């Protein structure tokens, strides 16, 4: 019924090629006949990519879900048959792949990211089961060196998230000590970070919590689509990270080369950069490592629009109470210029608010642990009082009353810091 | 049983143009004819309607509501006349 | 949990510390906006009453500003006796401050406690109270209650009166206590007696302060009660032309600006006169650009018909239009435009030139200098060119000639404007696109890298202009600009911008070398897949242009690449479809354009079917397969209309352009759905007097008149050959044949919502209720939407009514449907259905979500959720009607 | 000073028996998750029985307790439902019972097997567990020609800790330290004693060595539900159960420390 | 000015063309 109907529409397209591909079109259109329209758009192909990249990712990738599951129920029927059209997709799709892998051109990049994206789109839906062949140079292109432009970063992103999210195309220790010494390549290049980091410093620190839930989540975000992964997989995947790859070491070295979320609020959603540092610094590991933490939390603070982000807050105070455990001193933000100049050079409103709302809270942790600290004299470090004197700190809560409902709690603990230390200010 | 008491402000005749309109949360739209003895006239140009309209519908899954609004009518058709009014309404099985 | 929280902050307010208690108080607002349940702000709102009772200044100033900022959920807590008694208890303090918070708090409460005596009586007994700020506290809470009251404003009138004369009080108290008589506007006696007081108080204080505030409340109550207007208009006009203060001549000028804004039909032709006469014998430019401010602001209104030959006005507007002011220049400019174009009498043909040279003028001083004040005078005047040349057509040349001869001499950021301007003439009158290109391309030749910032703005500009100006292909120009683009600008970004207008104005060539220019520099694969989906979209409609004349084989030759190509393009373009903000109306119109080249092929196939294919052996009928082929092929393109009908109904978000375009490509179908029916299928029964009305061709775009113009031309040929031929006829089919190629000849414009997305809009639409349901029971569908306005909410349309259709369809028919109308009050919106389900077994319901406009248009945009219904039965209830049954 | 922070891992879920792990959480609170899986998780089960006929050789008590003892589908229809005595109706009433009607009269001279087919429903929710649409049907009574049996039952919303046939599981495995680590039960000859499922150890090993600083955690679950509630409805509804309990003591702590001080 | 210019009025950037932006611009 279907290979005598396949040869006739087949020999009818071979007699009319003019529309040959419009009955391509009517079999997507009426969902009938899968292995017809690949045929058709295989047999049409004597610049860009190719038409059958575009045509089989739309159909996996597109909006239509009736679609989706009629050709991915297609490829996994034609998985069960004996090694037809299946087959040959495949192999125009292998030599697809060897036609740009070397590292990768400049122009090249986005078209090996739309295969590899295919081929995720493939082995997420279709259930397609990759030959050893194609493995091999699907892993040989995950290792390619990109040119670092923002398309070499989606490349590198997408090549992570597809071993994070098929674990089980590698099965062989040579092409598992390639895939890390490419990942230790990567963690030491410098100009990624610019994004890519911020996704190897997160999964970093999921593992670290063994999460390995949001990371399906984070997978799925990257690809653009749902994957069913089966977290055991990524079992032996979590050892690499944890025990070689990403130590504690090594993340908190790159907790601080990561660039700060710009412009951060309330708006900006998502698991975000400053979420992993708020992690660390509860769990002090910045000083377990003798790693400088002010500078990357005095950019950060610097940086933020009129919303207010709900993890700011807690970040400051736990900032605050690693400069004053007894565990280790973090340094605190610096007397001179990054506080005098920060408040005089067109900062945001909400910087001054938040730099404020951390000198107070500093003034009430030192305060209330000069009482049991008994540690050192230099440990404490108060603010000299010169400094406050710059500080217009009934301006600036008089400006953060106007705008109390774009803040978070900042406006609510800046008046409650005002009213315990200020009361003069209060009247 | 529901009870209504509308304060009807300068209609002319509100004996045979002023009608009750229920409407159910299905299609049903059911029109009640108030009779005369019932609009109260306590002063120029001011009337009371006091009726008590009826409600029935089979077995509800959960309190929908009613649709209540007064109505006026000429001689051919009917136009909304009051404020739409939604009472809860739960028919509970025998 | 939300009453978790609100212990969590409810804590805090014992803690006997000011600063934790100003915390817990402060907190409250937050906890408002995530939890707006009205037993819940009940509470709330009543310990906070509770704590403004028994706390200190300080934190009942924390209650009032919470009070303050939550002003809309306080409408909400229904429990109001209480409540507002347990403040107002604290009126009885012998501390002033307290007394003052506390009327803060009842003029902050005054929404929900109107007509509550016992406010009205302490805010009267603290009107005279000794104390500074009390006093002030009591003004506040007297000019909320004045405005939610008129209870109390009738009795404060005369209070407010008798203390404002009464000389015991300060000057400084006596100008903030003017304004309560603002809120007047309650009964018209009322506000005569108010306005009586204002006259005996502007005299009675002629100080400057209390004249700028006594007149700027006078004219509130005149706005808000409406019958004051012309007296209050000629009050505003004697002290402008007799006060001699230039702060009071400021105010008259910018409050008859506020009432011109407000009201400008209800101005007499006097005291249009009295302006005039005003910015006559002025001798200050600072005060004349505000009277021209004022009159220009009347210009564009329907005063102008009321105050009409040479006129005061008219005398008034040639003056300031020779002015060395700019902002004066660009007023009487203004002011000679709108009164050029708002009627066509004699007298206004001899100052039609005056208002082009003001504006050639105005053009040659703002163009030279870059200064921020130049820029907004010299888009007031390119507006007025603009609307000079769309309201008075024959003029439009001079205009266009004195833009083209400026844009050579003028600085960057000046060119950008002249080329909005330009292009939004030349997309109004397309015989002045030709004459200007040469001069145009020269221009875009000399740019080179002469500029850093306004480069890009200019080029695209320019290129745009470009594009609507030459009606035509590009056969060097387009080489030369693709050389400028290539050595100057590496930015993408321009060049997409550029190909953008290229594939909008229906250059189409450019834009797909454009596009294949970019496909190198994206770096996500997703933009890649729609830039080359738009080049191959561009490269069809490219090959769509070797349609030269009547030739049906190069038609359908050109018509099959072209197709080839199109849905090259729809294949690379659903890959670019994205989970977040997928490309739905793209591929929808890719789709339609489809279908439309498929059937329009399908049709010239049967064109050449007439005479291929003869007829049958049979001694309408005897015509052959033929006829079955048109009958056909008027339901393809029937069905095409509907499609390009539901797309226009589904868009919703579109410019008025975009939703005519999709109305010009339906209207494309249905005239060749009419054309098959008029003269093959039914020449007898079709052929009405179908004569448009063909009057004022108000077509925005050049696409638009060709494709009005190719509608009449194929309308024209088909009435004159209605009934000349018989069905089976050689000039049907080359007629009809023909206006295919005349249909596809002008070549197709890809709109602003194919590329830009704005008023995202739609229905969440979270119903609540495979569910089960007994059978003697029914269902209740508790469905309720939220609205999702993005950025602009209400840019081009706004929702009026959001129409609910659900219906159900057994053996997953159609036999509950239902229609309801609600109206969302907050952008939110529920209703409730009633869905009776007889029949046992899965019941699929599915609900619809039709939104009306302020129209009245309905537009199908919501989404189709579909939940599936088990009926199943009472165990009790299947063994009675077992048994009944048996 | 403050709570645990546990985590569950589920190794088997089927319509009989959900078999999880608590990890990182007391004995105590194990413990007393297993007491309120037994006789604290509510469900429907017949407890009014009006017998109007019985001419069967099992007398009117004998049938009343087989029929308490008929499990009933209990899902989503039991948080609904109130207590009979919390209920302000006279007799029963649909918003705390549900009436089951049986009516059998033998005429055959084969023996009629009164089955819990033959339990009619007011409810179509709340039916017997094996009239669920494989497993054969609750056998009530035995009757011969001439024997009939006429009731009417009502059944009502109950915990096991009022009557055994209100207990949802039929039986809750509980298991901690499966190696013996923390030596809480002490073999005298740990060889001759067999590995547990959850066992880590090898064959040649007997129990694991001591640990010193060990607590008990990783508690090991199977609940096998009798029918009546699905068995993660009946770990939900315990832990929300034992949930309540804590928030009503809660509450009367609270009244009993202000009216106090 | 033009009602209906494209590259004018920015204000309303989308999500799609302001990736395309950031994508197209620093290259
Ligand atoms: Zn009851």
């Amino acid at each position: 019924g279907g290979r005598r109907r396949t040869d006739a529409l087949r020999f009818l397209c071979k007699m009319n090629p003019s529309q040959a591909l419009k009955v391509r079109g009517m079999v997507v259109e009426e969902c009938h006949l899968p292995g017809l329209g690949v045929a058709l758009t295989l047999d049409h192909t004597k610049d860009g990519v190719s038409d059958l990249v575009c045509f089989v990712s739309g159909l996996l990738l597109g909006t239509n879900a009736k679609v989706r599951t009629w050709f991915g129920t297609f490829i996994r029927n034609g998985q069960q048959r004996k090694r037809s059209v299946l087959w040959q997709m495949r192999r125009q799709l292998l030599l697809e792949l060897m036609g740009i892998l070397p590292g990768l051109k400049e122009e090249h990049v986005v078209k090996a990211s739309a295969l590899l994206r295919l081929y995720c789109a493939l082995m997420g839906i279709a259930g397609l089961k990759p030959t050893e062949e194609e493995a091999e140079q699907l892993l040989q292109l995950m290792t390619s060196r990109p040119p670092a432009t923002p398309a070499g970063v989606r490349f590198v992103s997408l090549s992570f998230c597809m071993l994070l999210a098929f674990s089980t195309l590698v099965s062989t220790p040579e092409q598992e000590q390639l895939m890390v010494v490419w990942l230790s390549w990567m963690i030491k290049e410098e100009a990624y970070f610019e994004s890519f980091g911020e996704m190897l410093l997160l999964v970093a620190m999921y593992f670290h919590s063994n999460q390995l839930s949001a990371i399906i989540d984070l997978v799925c975000s990257t690809l653009g689509m749902k994957i069913v992964i089966k977290p055991s997989s990524l079992s032996r995947m979590k050892t690499i990270f944890t025990q070689e790859i990403f130590t504690e070491q090594v993340v908190t070295a790159h907790a601080v080369r990561v660039p700060v979320t710009s412009n951060l609020s309330a708006n900006i959603t998502g698991f975000l950069p400053i979420h992993c540092i708020y992690q660390l610094l509860r769990s002090r590991s910045f000083t377990k490592h003798k790693v400088s933490i002010k500078d990357w939390i005095y950019r950060q603070l610097c940086e933020t629009s009129t919303p207010l982000h709900p993890q700011l807050l807690p970040l400051i105070d736990v900032y605050i109470n690693s400069i004053l455990t007894p565990a280790s001193k973090s340094n605190p933000e610096a007397t001179n210029q990054p506080v005098t100049e920060q408040e005089i050079q067109r900062f945001s409103i909400t910087a001054q608010l938040l730099v404020l709302y951390y000198i107070l809270s500093y003034e009430e942790a030192l305060l209330a642990n000069t009482k049991t600290l008994a540690a050192m004299q230099r440990k404490p470090k108060s603010y000299s009082s010169s400094l406050m004197d710059q500080i217009p700190i009934k301006f600036l809560i008089r400006q953060a009353q106007g705008l109390q409902q774009e803040l978070g709690g900042l406006h609510s603990a800046l008046l409650r810091l005002l009213a315990t230390n200020y009361p003069h200010l209060c009247i | 049983a529901l009870d209504v008491d509308a304060t009807l402000e300068h209609v002319q005749d509100p004996q045979n143009t002023v009608k009750v309109q229920v409407l159910y949360p299905d299609g049903q739209a059911q029109m009640i004819h108030p009779k005369p003895a019932d609009f109260r006239n306590p002063g120029p140009g001011r009337h009371r309607l006091i009726t008590q309209v009826y409600l029935s519908h089979t077995a509800w899954t959960e309190a929908c509501q009613v649709e209540v609004r007064l109505l006026l009518a000429y001689n051919e058709g009917t136009i909304p006349f009051s404020k739409p009014v939604k009472v809860y309404i739960m028919p509970k099985p025998a | 949990d939300a009453n978790s929280a609100l212990m969590e902050l409810d804590k805090g307010l014992r803690s006997g510390k000011l600063g934790e208690q100003c915390e817990a108080v402060v907190r409250f607002p937050r906890l408002f906006q995530k939890y707006p349940f009205p037993i819940l702000i009940n509470s709330a709102f009543l310990k906070l009453a509770d704590v403004f009772r028994v706390g200190n200044n300080f934190l009942r100033l924390c209650v009032l500003k919470v009070t303050q900022q939550s002003e809309k959920h306080l409408e909400k807590i229904l429990n109001v006796d209480e409540f507002v008694k347990r403040i107002f208890s604290v009126i009885h303090s012998n501390d002033p401050v307290a007394r003052a918070i506390t009327l803060r708090m009842l003029g902050s409460l005054a929404s929900i406690i109107p007509e509550r005596k016992n406010a009205h009586h302490s805010i009267r007994q603290s009107l005279d109270s000794h104390d500074n700020v009390e006093v002030e506290a009591a003004v506040f809470a007297a000019a909320n209650f004045s405005a939610q009251s008129k209870d109390f404003a009738v009795g404060i009138c005369n209070k407010i009166s008798e203390m404002i004369q009464g000389l015991a009080t300060p000057v400084d108290l006596k100008l903030k206590l003017i304004p309560i008589l603002q809120h007047m506007h309650h009964d018209a006696i009322l506000a005569s007696s108010a306005r009586q007081l204002l006259q005996q108080l502007v005299t009675s204080y002629p100080s400057t302060k209390m004249v700028i505030v006594s007149l700027h409340t006078f004219t509130l109550l005149a706005a808000s009660s409406l019958v004051d207007t012309p007296k209050q208009i000629q009050l505003l006009l004697q002290y402008l032309k007799n006060d001699p203060r230039k702060a009071v001549k400021r105010l008259a000028i910018q409050d008859l600006k506020l009432l011109a804004n407000k009201t400008p039909h209800t101005w007499s032709r006097e005291n249009i006169q009295a302006l005039c006469e005003c910015a006559l014998q002025t001798p200050y430019d600072s005060l004349k650009l505000g009277m021209l401010s004022v009159l220009s602001t009347l210009s564009g209104t329907i005063a102008i018909k009321h105050y009409f030959r040479s006129s005061d006005l008219v005398k008034l507007a040639q003056e300031c239009c020779y002015h060395n002011n700019r902002g004066i220049a660009a007023h009487g400019v203004r002011v000679l435009t709108n009164i050029t174009v708002s009627c066509q009498e004699k007298d206004l043909l001899a100052l039609e030139q005056d208002a082009v040279f003001g504006l050639e003028s105005l053009l040659v001083l703002c163009s030279q200098d870059d200064s921020p004040g130049a820029q907004a005078t010299l888009k007031i005047a390119l507006n007025c060119m603009v609307k000079l040349a769309k309201g008075r057509p024959h003029l439009s040349q001079s205009v266009v000639e004195t833009l083209l001869t400026q844009l050579h001499s003028a600085q960057d950021a000046a060119r950008i404007l002249m080329c909005h301007c330009l292009a939004a003439i030349a997309m109004q009158l397309p015989v002045l696109g030709d004459g200007m290109l040469g001069d145009l391309m020269e221009l875009y030749k000399v740019i080179g890298r002469s500029a850093t910032d306004k480069q890009q703005e200019l080029l695209v500009s320019l290129a745009t202009v470009i594009f609507v100006a030459s009606q035509k292909a590009l056969s060097v120009e387009s080489k030369a600009v693709i050389k400028q683009q290539l050595e100057s600008v590496s930015n993408g970004w321009t060049v997409y911008r550029i190909a953008r207008q290229a594939s909008r104005m229906g250059n189409h060539d450019m834009a797909k070398e454009l596009y294949q220019s970019l496909l190198t520099q994206v770096a996500s694969e997703h933009f890649y897949f729609w830039l080359n989906s738009l080049k191959e979209f561009s490269h069809a409609e490219q090959c769509l242009t070797g349609l030269q004349e009547e030739n049906y084989s190069s038609a359908l030759s050109c018509i099959a690449e072209s197709l080839k190509f199109y849905h090259k393009g729809i294949a690379s373009l659903t890959a670019a479809s994205t989970p977040l903000n997928p490309l739905s109306f793209q591929c929808e119109f890719v789709k339609l354009r489809i279908d439309l080249l498929q059937a329009f092929s399908q049709l010239i196939c049967t064109c050449n079917s007439l005479k291929t294919s003869p007829p049958p052996a049979i001694a309408l009928q005897r015509c052959g397969r033929i006829s079955n082929q048109m009958k056909q092929s008027m339901e393809e393109f029937r069905s095409l209309a509907s499609r390009y009908g539901d797309l226009y109904q589904a868009s919703f978000d579109a410019d008025s352009a975009t939703l005519r375009n999709v109305e010009l490509q339906q209207q494309s179908c249905l005239l060749i759905s009419h054309a098959i029916e008029a003269l093959i299928l039914d020449p007898e029964s079709a052929s009405f007097q179908e004569y448009g009305s063909t009057g004022t061709a108000h077509a925005d775009s050049e696409y638009e008149r060709r494709m009005m113009s190719v509608y009449n031309h194929v309308l024209e040929e088909v009435e004159s050959l209605n009934r000349k031929y018989t069905p089976v006829s050689y000039m049907h089919t080359a007629c009809l044949c023909n206006a295919i190629i005349a249909l596809l000849k002008v070549p197709l414009s890809f709109q602003r919502y194919f590329f830009q997305k704005l008023q995202s809009t739609s229905i969440k639409l979270a119903l609540s209720p495979p569910i089960a349901v007994q059978n003697n029971q029914q269902l209740a569908l508790k469905v309720e939407g939220v609205v999702q306005h993005g950025s602009k909410p209400g840019l081009f349309r706004k929702i009026q009514s959001v129409c609910l259709n659900v219906s159900s369809t057994l053996q997953s028919n159609m036999t509950n449907e239902m229609e309801q109308r609600v109206e969302p009050h907050n952008d939110y919106f529920s209703t409730q259905f009633l869905l009776n389900f007889a029949i046992l077994g899965t019941h699929n319901i599915t609900v619809e979500s039709s939104v009306k406009d302020a129209n009245g248009i309905v537009w199908k945009t919501g989404p189709r959720t579909t939940i599936f219904v088990k009926s199943l039965e009472d165990p009790y209830s299947q063994q009675i009607r077992l048994q009944q049954q048996q | 000073p403050y709570a645990n922070q546990p985590t569950v891992r589920i190794t088997e879920l089927t319509d009989e028996n959900v078999k999880f792990i608590i990890e990182n959480t007391d004995l105590a609170v194990a413990n007393s998750i297993r007491r309120v899986f037994i006789a604290e998780v509510p469900i429907i089960a017949i407890d009014w029985v009006q017998i109007d006929a019985n001419s069967s050789v099992l007398h009117d008590e004998f049938i009343a307790h087989r029929l308490g003892l008929i499990p009933l589908t209990s899902d989503d229809i039991v948080d609904k439902l109130q207590y009979s005595r919390d209920c302000t109706c006279e007799e029963f009433c649909p918003e705390c019972s549900v009436e089951f009607t049986l009516d059998v009269r033998c005429n055959e001279d084969q023996t009629r097997h009164v089955t819990s087919r033959d339990l009619i429903s007011n409810s179509p929710r709340v039916i017997p567990v094996t009239s669920r649409n494989e497993q054969d049907d609750i056998l009530i009574v035995k009757l011969r020609k001439g024997q009939e049996l006429r009731l009417r039952a009502y059944a009502k919303k109950g915990f096991g800790k009022e009557h055994a046939k209100w207990n949802p599981t039929a039986g809750v495995a509980f298991e901690y330290d499966p190696d013996n680590a923390l030596r809480h039960t002490v073999y005298p000859k740990p060889e001759e004693w067999p590995k547990s499922e959850y066992s880590e150890l090898d064959e040649d090993e007997s129990q694991a060595p001591y640990d010193p600083n060990g607590k008990p955690e990783r508690f090991y679950y199977n609940v096998e539900s009798c029918g009546s509630l699905r068995p993660e409805t009946i770990v939900l509804s315990a832990l929300s159960g034992l949930k309540k309990k804590l928030s009503d003591l809660q509450t009367q702590l609270s009244h009993e420390i202000q009216s106090d001080v | 000015x033009x009602x209906x210019x494209w590259x004018x009025x920015x204000x309303x950037x989308x999500x799609x063309x302001x990736x395309x932006x950031x994508x197209x611009x620093x290259x």
